[PDB]
């Protein structure tokens, strides 16, 4: 069952809290130190629970949120599953599906090195179940998707696997034994006993990818760092619509006619073989991987598409509800472009004017805008997909509406002109979206290192029977130093009260306090900035007045880019540059999406300063029907989770460096706003022994002897740091 | 006990006294049925806006 | 041009003859067919029937006459257009509320923040002058710190009430009766004449 | 505020209930649809022999 060692006095902190969560079947939330291995925590015990079965019954579904730290959950647990192993004496059956999807996906040299990987999957599906479905037998055109072929053949076949794999793993076994990771994987869900994958791939309602079977007897899923919730489940319901998509789906419109034109009876007489079917018995001919290839469900909590064939008929005429649609989407697009306008039913009132009958045929459209086009099995998906966009849209403008909200945004960002307009539908109830998750499953566990504030899980708007502040004790001398800055002598201004450009005189000692920083703290520095233009304003008096002159001469630098391309190559440097004759200080943003799937080490990044209040201060009006809606739930919410936001984001990017427990962190806070807010956003555990013992308004240049003081002690030699033997009762 | 319940509804000191005819489903739920008026300590019952000009116009013509 | 037919759309692609003819055509004569097969939909069948011809006439096929002298001559062609009469009378009642509603609340709600900013504001600022003039010419028994503690902590807790005096609509009990406005019934019981019958009459006898 | 009539249509208004007790129910209804057929047909007699212009 894993001690294996002093553990910290944390899996005892956290042994009851599973036979808490679990055999009470507790929904459940933990507070977890960033200090502490996510799943030698966790798995430990679940992986204990999976052995442990109760009544009888125990899944696994676990999920995260980066693809590299999912296979650094399956890394260690292999001699986690080779640990009691040997010590229970011989070993059971077992298996963990990594399932990226759409990551890792052909063999085969030609499709595989095209870089992105939904349009790829297109040429993929296309043929396989669109060239090869349609055109069955044949030599050339069938060309050679033999790991298909060979996934049908072991279809028949019942082998059995080993342990669990990894994504580079079926792509060797490509050229061997595997049948590729999209079936191998499909029939490995069928006597799957752990599942580990996206938080995003779970989280699809627009391809709803309903992962196992609707099996809520005992559903088990873990669920860490689940911090932006909504920055998921809002997003995964947010809907783009470009106005060159439009003219492009314009001139694919009359271009589809000329698939319509030149086809007569053959691919025609093939739906009047099945359109009456639709009519007669219900049943999509579509449900081998094309279900997940085309919008599986849109608006998940429904009941059934009962009255499929909705008011429309014919395909041409069904392809006029499309040019009653879209020409009347931009009549619905162009107008409005001067006006941002938030009117989410009021929109489909209007548009009923407009469309002859609605309701059912926004509903009913997407499966008969793809049904229609699997009579042809032609068009390449990557050209279709700005089509598939719009039929999903209409359709969650049909379904959920009035809890949810429509926002145009045609003016300024990124194009300076009016030069492309575009429009969003959001949804708001990320409950609604977590709600079907919660009814489909039994009652599972957030565990976020970053959550100080419970009350945040009513923004989930949920019930919860176990939520607790997990305390863990510091005998490694001292875990960390937070250190609030607030100079006295260059005046703390480090909100942006005087905004990032509206003046430098604020920016004149962030290089001071940055540099001196820098001349005192070695081994890598990742700091955190706030946007890529705020980072652009960061560094843009730093050039032409003289900053790095002694920064370059110091360590060195690590821009981070608005493209993930160059974005990634200081990193190939940062984790090189840190572990040779440098310090080489990395600069980075926390909003960014450079602030997940690392875990920094002892060895490479052990310090972070805070640069501002890390909020949003971006997307306008998005706020302010989310602001309404909470305070048609909890009415006294502007203030308070306008706060949160940047501490939930703060902690998850700044409480990264500290592993294990000895791994060091220099986490300080040049801020402003302190007095309740980082207060309140710091964990409960880390604001009580660490943050302003009595130090708050530390000027860096006093500030600089306390990292002197840390550290110099702190890297002395460690004899001893809370060892655990036998058990002691302690009783915390 | 919620039913027929006639109750005051406006009232002037010396003279003006309204009553009200309501029927009640249940608390905070009340249906006005009729209403009674009294001038001068003589009862009359409210006329409809529509009957009174029903008979008006029948007797002109 | 008959009589210099020009229509007027405000958008990328009005040009599209045939949609703008099928817009106004489909729109008028079809929405009595929606009132008359989709208002009692067997199944789909009857929304099928509609666009059946709604094609039919879409593609300048001039088989129109045909169904023109057979449009309403086997219904009632008053019932056609009561439903429309129905429908129209429905939905601007419909639309016009759900305007209202919300130009009412969040209106309601905006000045229920203003008055709880006027709340807040004047409380503070009144209640530490009447705490100025208390901290003064006072008895304070104990020493000169009583009830201006009494004071300094009465006021924290009065933050909170008061909420329901900074707004009242008005009136609607003694200026008028006539705020009711919004009316609803709607009730039913089905309970009554139960256990009139007599006869339990029993016996193994004559 | 006053609704109830002078005596002169009160006596026209019982002289019109002693009519209603007399034809009644199913005379009525016979009575009120030959009304209606008949006026019907009269009045498209006329429209159509105005019809010729
Ligand atoms: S099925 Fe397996 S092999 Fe065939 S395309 Fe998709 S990956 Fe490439």
């Amino acid at each position: 069952y894993f001690p294996y060692d002093y553990i910290y006095p944390e899996q005892f902190s956290y042994m009851r809290e599973l036979k808490r969560t679990l055999d009470a079947k507790g929904h459940g939330v933990l507070e977890m130190p960033s200090g502490t291995g996510k799943t030698v925590s966790l798995l430990a015990l679940i992986m204990a629970y999976q052995r442990a079965y109760p009544l009888e019954v125990t899944k696994l579904i676990y999920c995260s949120r980066t693809v590299p730290e999912i296979e650094k959950v399956i890394e260690e647990l292999r001699k986690l599953l080779n640990f009691y192993e040997k010590q229970e004496g011989e070993k059971l059956p077992f298996l963990g599906l990594a399932l990226s999807s759409r990551k890792n996906l052909c063999i085969h040299p030609e499709v595989t090195p095209l870089r992105f990987g939904k349009d790829v999957d297109g040429k993929c599906h296309s043929l396989t179940a669109s060239y090869v479905r349609a055109q069955y037998q044949h030599d050339t055109s069938l060309p050679h998707c033999r790991f298909y072929e060979e996934f049908d053949a072991h279809g028949r076949e019942v082998p059995l696997p080993a342990g669990i794999y990894n994504l580079d793993d079926l792509k060797a076994l490509g050229r061997r034994q595997g049948w590729c990771p999209y079936f191998l994987a499909r029939y490995s869900i069928l006597h799957a006993n752990v599942v580990v994958y996206s938080y995003h791939y779970l989280l699809d309602p627009k391809i709803a990818d309903l992962v196992s079977k609707e099996l809520a007897r005992k559903a088990v899923v873990v669920f860490d760092e689940a911090h932006n919730i909504d920055n998921v489940c809002i997003d995964s319901m947010s809907v783009n619509l470009t106005r060159r998509t439009l003219d492009r789906c314009q001139g694919n419109l009359e271009t589809l006619q000329k698939t319509v034109l030149r086809i007569k009876e053959t691919d025609e007489q093939r739906l009047r073989d099945e359109y009456r079917r639709l009519v007669e018995g219900l049943r999509e001919a579509s449900a081998a991987r094309e279900t997940d290839a085309h919008l599986a469900n849109p608006v998940l909590p429904d009941e059934v598409l009962q009255e499929a064939v909705p008011g429309s008929i014919r395909t041409a005429e069904h392809f006029l509800g499309f040019l009653r649609r879209l020409l009347e989407y931009v009549k619905w697009r162009l107008r409005v472009q001067h006006v941002v306008q938030e009117s989410p039913p009021a929109f489909l009132s209007g548009l009923a004017q407009r469309v002859c009958i609605q309701r059912k045929p926004l509903r009913f459209c997407a499966e008969r805008l793809r049904s229609l086009l699997h009579t042809l099995e032609i068009t390449d998906l990557a050209d279709f997909s700005p089509l598939t966009l719009l039929a999903n849209f209409a359709t969650l403008v049909s379904t959920y509406a009035k809890g949810f909200t429509i926002i145009i945004e045609p003016f300024d960002d990124r194009t300076p002109t009016i030069a492309n307009p575009i429009l969003h539908f959001s949804c708001m109830d990320a409950s609604l979206a977590i709600k079907p998750v919660f009814e489909r499953f039994q009652s599972v566990i957030i565990t976020s290192g970053t959550l100080s504030p419970l009350d945040i899980y009513p923004k989930i708007l949920d019930f919860h029977p176990v939520t607790m502040a997990t305390f863990t004790m510091t005998l490694a001398r001292v875990c960390l130093c937070p250190m609030i800055i607030g100079r006295g002598n260059d005046q703390v201004a480090i909100s942006s009260k005087f905004e990032t450009r509206e003046d430098i005189a604020v920016i004149r000692n962030y290089g001071n306090l940055l540099l001196e920083m820098s001349a005192v703290v070695p081994d890598g520095i990742v700091a955190f900035f706030t946007s890529y233009q705020y980072m652009e304003s960061t560094v843009a008096s730093w050039y032409e007045q003289g900053i790095l002159e002694n920064i370059q001469r110091n360590k060195l630098l690590f821009i981070e880019t608005q493209d993930g391309a160059e974005t990634s190559v200081a990193l190939e440097k940062y984790q090189e540059a840190c572990e040779n004759g440098r310090g080489a200080i990395l600069l980075s943003v926390a909003r960014g999406k450079v602030s997940e799937g690392i875990d920094f080490v002892h060895h490479y990044g052990r310090a972070v300063i805070m640069f501002g209040v890390p909020y949003v201060y971006t997307q306008s009006r998005i706020l302010k029907a989310r602001l309404e809606y909470l305070r048609d739930q909890f009415q006294i919410r502007e203030n308070d989770f306008l706060t949160f936001d940047a501490m939930r984001h703060a902690a998850q990017c700044v409480g990264r460096a500290i592993r294990g427990k000895t791994d060091y962190g220099l986490m300080v806070f040049a801020d402003k706003r302190f007095a309740r807010g980082d207060k309140r956003g710091k964990l409960p555990r880390w604001i009580q022994e660490h943050l302003t013992d009595a130090n708050l308004n530390l000027t860096v240049d006093e500030g600089v002897q306390v990292a002197k003081y840390f550290l110099r002690q702190m890297a002395q030699p460690f004899h001893r740091e809370d060892q655990l033997g036998l058990s002691l009762l302690s009783l915390e | 006990m919620v039913g027929i319940e006639y109750i005051l509804l406006h009232a002037q000191e010396p003279i003006l006294f309204i009553i009200r005819k309501q029927q009640r489903q249940s608390p905070a739920q009340v249906i006005p049925l009729a209403d009674y008026y009294i001038i001068a300590g003589v009862i009359y019952q409210a006329p409809d806006l529509g009957s009174v000009i029903n008979s008006r116009v029948l007797t002109a013509v | 041009l008959r009589k210099s037919n020009f229509r007027v759309q405000l958008f990328e692609d009005p040009t599209v003859d045939k949609e703008v003819e099928i817009r106004k055509k489909v729109l008028k004569i079809y929405n009595k067919r929606e009132e008359d097969f989709p208002s009692l939909r067997e199944y789909n069948d009857f929304l099928e029937e509609v666009e059946e011809i709604v094609f039919n006439l879409t593609n300048n096929v001039d088989l129109d006459n045909t169904k023109k002298k057979m449009e309403i001559y086997q219904k009632e062609n008053k019932d056609v257009i009561q439903k429309n009469k129905l429908k129209l009378t429905r939905e601007q009642e419909e639309l016009e509320e759900a305007l209202e509603v919300e130009r009412q609340e969040n209106e309601q709600r905006r000045l229920f923040i203003q008055k709880e900013e006027q709340l807040q504001q004047i409380l503070k600022r009144k209640n530490k002058q009447a705490f100025l003039d208390e901290l003064e010419s006072s008895d304070l028994p104990v020493a000169l710190l009583l009830a201006q503690h009494k004071d300094r902590s009465t006021q924290l807790e009065m933050q909170l009430e008061k909420p329901k005096p900074v707004k009242p609509v008005t009136f609607s009990t003694g200026i008028k009766m006539g705020q009711h406005i919004s009316l609803a019934p709607i009730h039913k019981l089905e309970e009554a004449l139960y256990e009139y019958q007599p006869l339990q009459i029993e016996t193994y006898g004559p | 505020l006053r609704t109830k009539p002078d005596p002169e249509v009160e006596e026209q208004e019982k002289q019109l209930t002693t009519d209603a007790a007399r034809i009644g129910a199913d005379a009525a209804q016979k009575q009120i649809q030959s009304l209606n057929k008949m006026c019907s047909n009269l009045l498209e007699k006329i429209s159509k022999e105005e019809r010729e212009s």
